[PDB]
């Protein structure tokens, strides 16, 4: 395969998923 | 290593009817051979009825003996998956 | 009968030209450089051939359904074609049966593989990677002998067991075959 | 192992050729017309609860007894959009007809399976315009046939030994 | 609160911090044209731009840099084929590293303009809001848009005070940066001829100089205004989107039709060029003119330039790779070491048989000879036994005319087999497949990938021009109809104009 | 301005995520 | 193009008979009648060795590639080289007991299925006896 | 069918977000159609409830407490924001109509995910490994040679009858 | 590497019995 094509998609799964948690415990947190 | 079937087209098999490889269906292109003689032969370069005897020295210049293993093996003489 | 059957997979001293009638062969020892993911399609059966009395009888076979396909488990699957194609063996018959038969290759010359490729009909290329494997590119038929020994229950049709060595499918030369041993009972039929 | 499925049906039953599999084509491209139609319509015709400062999705409160959207200005919106007669101003008929339409349509698209199952084929047009001589005028059905040739004469490379491909 | 995918409209009554994410864009853009160039200095290999060029190479941004001038680095190579040249500043390095000082520097800006957005200029004198006269701030803009066409045209372009721009004769042999003048006839408007490209941006510039000084000093009208809603800068944003979705729809053209801006020396050849067989023709043009001197077959092939029988290579054509077949086009069928030479096919009639090609719609494609007269004289079969026209049937050889093999003729019918699945793709090169790994497995040249990306661009842009002039045209309503929407407002007949109360 | 991100779009940007991974990592390992 | 005489003109016996469009068109039905469900487009779908093809036919024993001896053949079919008897396999005349949509066959209605055979090849091309490769 | 042969279009994954989306919304439709139809609310005193709805009426003409609990107990989510569902039908076919555009411009260049190279790597020195991508990758050959010589008249494809991909009896 | 990416599917698992059994409940309104 790509070598680089788990980064390709932890970089898809995660880099979002940080993203929208971020986002919820800011707003969990009012 | 190369493709024995391949490698039997570029001699005298793939320009004549080799008696001992090709399909039954391959003796139609010629008169009388088809169905009875060519049972007979497919079952050095072939001699039986008298008259079977001259459809065959008729044809016996377009006839080539040179036994391919993968060409026969499996009953490929009489059916090998070429149909229309 | 035939509707209390649907036991097809299974075959059932004695003293001029003779001739072995009915000869059922029922079964897989494989040998490391098993089980029968084949599920009942393994036995011979049906086989006609010559018995020439010389003091050994000489059991020129000719016809019959005398190959099988088996795969067989070791988890490693191993195709072979289980046969006694054009088997020529030899021994009052009591007894014996040393001989020798031609394993042809698993897959004829028409056969294809998952990328097209056969070796009298398909691609001599690997036209997936169109600017790149010779040894998968061209189909290598086999044919090995295979040495079998029979050995004789008798009446006119006798019985006994098997035991015959060869190798596997060697994928038309892409791979290496093991060498089967494949024991098991036989039944043969004699009459002049 | 799906697209197998789809190539090798194509190939034997000329599916896309059969009636039932063009009502279901008719059933779920209707049905996501259908679909993006009804849900365009009510995001449409939203009353304003909330600021442009948030969402309007906060307007909805789960349970309550007004209607989220204005049945009447949708109603007015897409009949003036087509004609208004061909507008469903009653919002069950509204749903009926999105709850009928791809349901009656993936009805007969799974009565086209199940009707080339016992190999009532698609239609088959292979060579029906010909000329005076009688040559062959081939068709787009003929083309489709070549590309159904191509998968047929293809699938299952070793698992036939006869001609015909009956079953 | 904002929903995640509002949380930048904090900023349309925010003039200030509207300019400070705007310049933290632009410092994120230039910083990556610094960041991408850099990249591809360290991944360049620049010892070959015959059979290997920047476009072999994936290289995206090298020859947009190349397109303008920009041709040697501080490592000593030019791409024209040089080493040991001295271009001064402007380098592939630094213009690279010039725009990462405009990243930095474009950064601390935005840090500027994001603390002190409550500036008096944003502020409406008349009301106290934060205000931006886009009439005046347009015709400001398009003034110096057309400074900088015209000046581009008629200073770097024709090369009076700047570099040029790169060149080519139509095959792409010889192609350098040279100086263009504009063309101002009809032939200006040929996209394949430089001198228009330069001819526009002089014209467009001095068009978009009047009408920038236009909308200075002329103001919009009282219903151009109220119809576009040119107080609200969403209308600049749905127009705007209008605009780069055109440009992104005409830049995914002229990269894949080919023009001048896109030479085939920097991007490769286009598509086009392999369907028409472009470059065979002109390969076959200049065999025939030695052949009519009587310059032999050995000698009228081994003046073919390697450069040119490159481009007469399906591998090449940017229709060819696929849209997870990454990387480098040497991450296909290799790095093109030599040319093998022209494969003459002839039977054991000796009588010539030639290959059809592959078009760029096939992943396999049979190998059929065909002779001058059209009819099929050998080809490769699928179905072997009942064949009549295989290799080892028809006794065919193959001869090859200049290359590495010139003069040399293989008659055994696997090794004339091989060179013919390699003749379905044109001329037959010998690859380097250790380089990078180099699978066979087809790639895209920065052609494909630049109008690809630039066509799914400008159509995920044409949504966004209609979002946003959605969102212009209806910014009454995006919180949603009204409440007090009468029944009779939407009821037909009860009005005699749709929408209006006053024709009831 | 605060950004509010309910426990519902957690779950489906977190299921868009996901399931758009799922599918492309077939292809980003290629 | 269009049938006509020229299409219409095959070997009788060393003679030529015409065919008129009626003709033709009744065996065409004939032939879809009692023949075409082997012999589809040309080919036998029973053997695919032995199509229906003019050079096939002509090379028959005896020639089968005339309308005089495509009515000797449905009356009395043989095998390809004429030494093997088939009509309890092949639809005749001499089988009306077994084959029942050969009853009703005169000599001015097989004499339009010799017709068909021979007429069509001229018409569809390789098509005719060349089975799905050149449908 | 052209697609499938020459493009492996299947295979591609933005037309799977269109599929998705097409048959998504196609669900959506029939789910939400269904699910309105059968939580009615009993306006009228006859059988058949069309009738029990004019459209100046400002109530609710089903029970979207009682649709939501129906889904959340049959399928184990329901929407609860009818503007949310509604959106959500937008949502559906219209980025699935959209992903299946950006695998078509992406086609327009011949941008294909026609294969996995890992596979064919693998496939090309295993003559065993057969999986059904391959198999598809075959049919897609038979397309190309069979369809190719009709379906594009003016390349001159004269594909003779022996380089034809066939398997076995056909 | 390969397999055991793929097996985000766990993930879609997890957040398939998260948001059944703990999404933020429907509120009667
Ligand atoms: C008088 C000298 C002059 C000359 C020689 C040119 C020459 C050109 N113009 Mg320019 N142009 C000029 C003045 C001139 N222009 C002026 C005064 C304006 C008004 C501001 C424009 C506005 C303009 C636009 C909007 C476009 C051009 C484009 C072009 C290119 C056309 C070929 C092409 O690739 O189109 C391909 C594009 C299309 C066919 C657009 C339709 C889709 C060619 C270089 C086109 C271009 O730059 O493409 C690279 C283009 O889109 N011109
Ligand atoms: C400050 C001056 C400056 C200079 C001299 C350069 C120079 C360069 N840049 Mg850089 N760049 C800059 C600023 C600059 N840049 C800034 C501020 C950014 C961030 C926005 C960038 C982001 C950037 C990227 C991402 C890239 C470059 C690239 C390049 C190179 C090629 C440019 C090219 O061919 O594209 C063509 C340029 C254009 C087509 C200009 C667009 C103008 C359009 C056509 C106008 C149309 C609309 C118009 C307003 C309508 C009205 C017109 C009116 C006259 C009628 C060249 C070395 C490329 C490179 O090779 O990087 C190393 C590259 O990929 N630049
Ligand atoms: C306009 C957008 C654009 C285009 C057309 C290209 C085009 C290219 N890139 Mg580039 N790149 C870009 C933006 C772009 N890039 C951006 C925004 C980044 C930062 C993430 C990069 C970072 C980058 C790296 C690190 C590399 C490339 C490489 C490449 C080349 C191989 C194609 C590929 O693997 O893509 C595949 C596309 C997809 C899988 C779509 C999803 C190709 C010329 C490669 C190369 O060959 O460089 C020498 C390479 O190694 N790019
Ligand atoms: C220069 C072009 C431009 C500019 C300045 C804007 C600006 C805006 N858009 Mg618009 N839009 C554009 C083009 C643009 N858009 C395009 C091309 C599309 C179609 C895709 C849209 C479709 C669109 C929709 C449907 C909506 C907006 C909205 C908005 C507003 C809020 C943005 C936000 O907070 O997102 C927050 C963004 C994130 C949290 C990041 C996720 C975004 C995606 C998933 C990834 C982004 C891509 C990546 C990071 C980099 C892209 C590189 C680039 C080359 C494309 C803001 C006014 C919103 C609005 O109008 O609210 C009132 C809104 O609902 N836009
Ligand atoms: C079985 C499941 C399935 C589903 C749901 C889809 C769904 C889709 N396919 Mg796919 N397809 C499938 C199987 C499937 N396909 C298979 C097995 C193949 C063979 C590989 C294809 C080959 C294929 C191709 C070649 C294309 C699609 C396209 C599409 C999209 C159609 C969009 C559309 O509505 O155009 C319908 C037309 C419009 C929406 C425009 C309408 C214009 C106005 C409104 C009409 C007014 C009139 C009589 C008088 C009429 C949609 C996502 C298309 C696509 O990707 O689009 C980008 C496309 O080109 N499919
Ligand atoms: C590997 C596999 C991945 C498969 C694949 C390709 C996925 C693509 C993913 C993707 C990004 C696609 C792009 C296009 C797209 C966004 C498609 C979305 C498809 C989609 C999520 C459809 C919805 C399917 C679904 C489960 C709907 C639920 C319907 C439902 C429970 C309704 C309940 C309901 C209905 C009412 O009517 C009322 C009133 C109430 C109350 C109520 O509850
Ligand atoms: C973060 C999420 C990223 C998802 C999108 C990118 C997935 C790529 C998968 C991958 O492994 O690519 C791996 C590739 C790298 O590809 C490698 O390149 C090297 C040369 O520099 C090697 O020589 C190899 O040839 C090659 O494997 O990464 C990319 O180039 C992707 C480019 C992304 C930008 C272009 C998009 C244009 C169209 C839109
Ligand atoms: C670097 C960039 C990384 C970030 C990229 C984007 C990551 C977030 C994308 C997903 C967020 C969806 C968050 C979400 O699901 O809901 C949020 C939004 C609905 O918002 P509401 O109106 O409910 O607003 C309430 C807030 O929770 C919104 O933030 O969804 C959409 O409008 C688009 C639909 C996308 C999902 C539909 C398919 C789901 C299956
Ligand atoms: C045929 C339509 C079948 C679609 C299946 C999905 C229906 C869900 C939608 C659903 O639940 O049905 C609701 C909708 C209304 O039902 P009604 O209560 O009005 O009719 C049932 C009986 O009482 C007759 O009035 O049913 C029909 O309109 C049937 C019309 C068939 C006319 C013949
Ligand atoms: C059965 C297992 C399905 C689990 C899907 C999990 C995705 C989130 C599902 C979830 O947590 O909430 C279920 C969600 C409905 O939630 P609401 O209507 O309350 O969402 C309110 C809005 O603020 C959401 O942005 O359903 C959908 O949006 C579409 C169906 C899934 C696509
Ligand atoms: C299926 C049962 C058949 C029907 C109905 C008809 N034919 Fe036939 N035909 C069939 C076979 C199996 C064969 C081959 C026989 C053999 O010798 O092995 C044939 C052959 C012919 C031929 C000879 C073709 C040749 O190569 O010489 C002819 C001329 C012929 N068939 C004609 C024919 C006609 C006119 C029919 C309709 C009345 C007809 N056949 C019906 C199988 C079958
Ligand atoms: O298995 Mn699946 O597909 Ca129903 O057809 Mn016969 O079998 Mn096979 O060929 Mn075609
Ligand atoms: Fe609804």
């Amino acid at each position: 395969v790509n070598q680089l094509g788990l980064i390709a998609t932890a970089l898809f799964v995660l880099v979002p998923s940080v993203f929208l948690i971020i986002l919820y415990v800011q707003t969990e947190s009012q | 290593l190369v493709n024995v079937v391949d490698e039997k087209l570029g001699t005298a098999y793939g320009e004549k009817i080799d008696l001992n490889n090709t399909n039954i269906a391959a003796f139609i292109q010629y008169r009388g051979l088809y169905p009875t003689l060519a049972k007979l032969i497919v079952k050095s370069v072939v001699l039986l009825t008298e008259r079977q005897k001259q459809i065959l020295r008729e044809n016996l210049e377009h006839f080539t003996v040179t036994v391919e293993t993968a060409l026969v093996e499996g009953g490929d003489r009489y059916n090998n998956g070429l149909y229309k | 009968t035939y509707d209390d059957i649907v036991l097809a997979n299974k075959c059932p001293a004695y003293p001029q030209t003779y001739r072995i009638a009915r000869l059922c062969l029922q079964p897989f020892l494989v040998k490391e450089e098993t089980k029968l993911v084949t599920r009942e399609t393994t036995s011979l059966d049906q086989i006609q051939g010559e018995l020439k009395v010389n003091g050994s009888l000489t059991f020129v076979e000719e016809d019959g359904i005398d190959f099988q396909p088996v795969t067989v488990q070791m988890g490693e699957r191993i195709p072979l074609l289980f046969t006694v194609k054009n088997l020529v063996a030899s021994t009052s018959i009591t007894t014996d049966f040393k001989g020798e038969f031609n394993v042809p290759s698993y897959r004829t010359a028409n056969f294809l593989d998952p990328k097209g490729r056969g070796l009298a009909s398909g691609y001599d290329s690997a036209i997936a990677l169109p600017q790149a494997l010779a040894r998968a590119n061209v189909k290598r038929f086999s044919l090995t002998k295979g040495q079998i020994s029979l050995n004789v229950k008798v009446d006119g049709e006798i019985a006994g067991t098997f035991e015959s060595e060869q190798l596997s499918d060697d994928d038309m030369g892409a791979h290496e075959p093991h060498e089967v041993k494949i024991q098991g009972v036989f039944y043969a039929s004699i009459e002049p | 192992g799906t697209f197998n499925f789809m190539i090798v049906f194509q190939a034997e039953h000329n599916i896309l050729m059969h009636p039932f599999h063009q009502l279901g084509v008719a059933g779920v491209f209707g049905g996501a017309l259908f679909c993006a139609m009804h849900g365009s319509l009510v995001t449409s015709s939203l009353i304003r609860e909330t600021t442009e400062t948030e969402s309007a999705n906060y307007g909805y409160k789960f349970g309550q007894e007004e209607e989220t959207y204005n049945i009447v200005a949708a109603h007015g919106y897409f009949g003036r959009l087509i004609f208004q007669y061909a507008s469903f101003n009653n919002s069950r008929s509204l749903h009926f007809f999105l709850a009928a339409w791809p349901v009656v349509g993936v009805w007969f698209a799974a009565l086209g399976i199940s009707t080339m199952a016992f190999n009532l084929n698609g239609f088959n047009f292979n060579h029906s315009v010909i000329d005076a001589k009688g040559n062959v005028i081939n068709t787009w059905a003929d083309i489709i046939n070549r590309a159904n040739l191509g998968m047929e004469v293809m699938h299952e490379r070793n698992a036939h030994n006869f001609p015909l491909d009956l079953a | 609160g904002l929903p995640w995918y509002r949380v930048h409209t904090v900023l349309i009554n925010d003039p200030g911090r509207l300019i400070a994410a705007h310049l933290m864009h632009t410092a994120l853009v230039a910083g990556w044209a610094g960041s991408m160039a850099l990249y591809e200095l360290a991944t360049f290999d620049p010892s070959d731009p015959v059979l290997n060029p920047m476009w072999r190479q994936g290289m995206f941004v090298l020859p947009f840099m190349a397109r303008l001038g920009v041709t040697g680095s501080w490592s000593g190579w030019s791409i024209t084929g040089e080493t040991g040249i001295d271009p001064g500043f402007w380098s592939f390095e630094g213009v690279a590293l010039a725009h990462i000082v405009l990243s930095g520097l474009l950064f601390l800006a935005a840090c500027w303009h994001w603390v002190y957005w409550d500036l008096e200029l944003f502020r409406d004198p008349r009301t106290g809001e934060p205000a931006l006269d886009l009439p005046k701030m347009f015709g400001i803009h398009l003034f110096l848009a057309g400074l900088l066409c015209f000046g581009f045209g008629a200073f770097h372009l024709t090369g009076l005070f700047g570099p040029g721009m790169w060149v080519s004769d139509p095959y792409g042999l010889t192609g350098s940066v040279q100086p263009v003048a504009p063309e101002w006839g009809p032939d200006g408007f040929n996209p394949y001829n430089p001198g228009g490209v330069v001819a526009h941006h002089i014209a467009a510039g001095i068009v978009g100089i009047i009408a920038g000084l236009f909308h200075i000093l002329v103001r919009p009208p009282q219903r151009l205004y109220k119809a576009l809603r040119m107080g609200n800068i969403e209308t600049v944003l749905s127009s705007s989107i209008a605009a780069v979705f055109f440009a992104a729809f005409v830049v995914a053209g002229t990269m894949w039709y080919g023009s001048a801006t896109t030479p085939i020396e920097l991007f490769g050849p286009t598509r086009y060029q392999w369907d028409s067989s472009y470059f065979q023709q002109e390969i076959n043009r200049r065999v025939q003119a030695s052949l009519a001197s009587g310059a032999t077959l050995e000698e009228a092939w081994s003046a073919i330039p390697e450069k040119l029988a490159f481009y007469d290579y399906i591998g090449n054509n940017p229709a060819k790779g696929g849209l997870f077949r990454t990387g480098p086009m040497n991450k296909g069928d290799g790095i093109a070491q030599a040319w093998k030479g022209h494969a003459v096919f002839r039977n054991k009639e000796g009588e010539e048989l030639f290959v059809r090609r592959m078009p760029a719609f096939f992943e396999s494609f049979p190998v059929i000879l065909t002779d001058k007269n059209g009819v099929v004289k050998a080809d490769i079969p699928f179905r072997r036994a009942e064949s009549k026209y295989s290799f080892e049937q028809q006794g065919v050889t193959v001869s090859f005319y200049g290359g590495e093999l010139n003069g040399q003729t293989f008659t055994d019918p696997p090794t004339v087999k091989s060179y013919a699945r390699k003749a379905i793709f044109g001329e037959i090169f010998e690859f380097d497949t250790e380089t990078l790994n180099s699978d066979g497995i087809f790639r895209t040249s920065p052609r494909g990938w630049f109008t690809f990306a630039h066509a799914v661009f400008a159509l995920l842009f044409f949504f966004g021009h209609i979002w946003h002039g959605a969102r212009t045209l209806f910014r009454d309503v995006f919180s949603g109809i009204d409440p007090e929407l009468s029944p009779e407002q939407v009821e037909w007949g009860f009005y005699q104009k749709v929408g209006d109360v006053t024709t009831r | 301005q605060p950004v509010e991100l309910n426990r519902t779009s957690l779950y489906l940007g977190l299921l868009l995520i996901l399931v758009l991974a799922l599918l492309f990592s077939s292809y980003f390992f290629n | 193009a269009e049938l006509t005489p020229e299409v219409l003109t095959v070997p009788l016996n060393g003679k030529t008979i015409t065919l008129t469009e009626k003709q033709y068109l009744e065996g065409k039905r004939l032939f879809q009648y009692a023949c075409a469900s082997c012999h589809v487009g040309g080919i036998t779908k029973t053997n695919p060795s032995l199509d229906l093809r003019t050079e096939t036919l002509a090379l028959a024993t005896p020639p089968r590639d005339n309308i005089e001896g495509l009515v000797d053949y449905m009356k009395n079919p043989t095998t390809y080289d004429g030494e093997q008897e088939i009509a309890e396999v092949h639809p005749s005349l001499r089988s009306a007991d077994i084959f029942p949509k050969m009853r009703n066959l005169t000599e001015k209605d097989l004499v339009a299925i010799a017709g068909h055979i021979l007429v069509e090849p001229k018409i569809l091309g390789d098509k005719w006896g060349g089975g799905k490769v050149y449908y | 069918l052209f697609f499938q042969g020459f493009h492996n279009w299947t295979l591609n994954p933005f037309h799977m977000m269109g599929v998705a989306g097409v048959l998504g919304g196609a669900l959506l439709c029939a789910i939400h159609g269904a699910t309105v139809e059968n939580t009615l609310f009993q306006d009228g005193e006859g059988a058949s409830t069309f009738r029990a709805f004019n459209p100046t009426q400002a109530e609710e003409t089903y029970s979207m407490v009682t649709a939501n609990r129906f889904w959340s107990q049959i399928f184990g989510i329901a929407f609860s924001n009818k503007r949310w569902l509604h959106f959500f039908m937008l949502f559906v076919p219209v980025t699935g109509l959209w992903m299946s555009a950006i695998g078509v411009v992406g086609l327009a260049l011949n941008l294909r995910s026609y294969d996995f190279i890992s596979q064919e790597i693998r496939a090309a020195e295993d003559p065993e490994f057969e999986t059904f991508y391959t198999k598809n990758l075959l049919l897609n050959e038979g397309i190309r040679a069979w369809m190719a010589p009709q379906d594009q008249p003016h390349e001159n494809f004269v594909f003779p009858e022996e380089v034809l991909p066939r398997g076995n009896a056909l | 590497m390969e397999t055991i990416t793929y097996v985000i599917f766990a993930c879609i698992i997890a957040l398939f019995f998260f948001a059944i059994f703990f999404r933020e409940p429907p509120r009667i309104t």
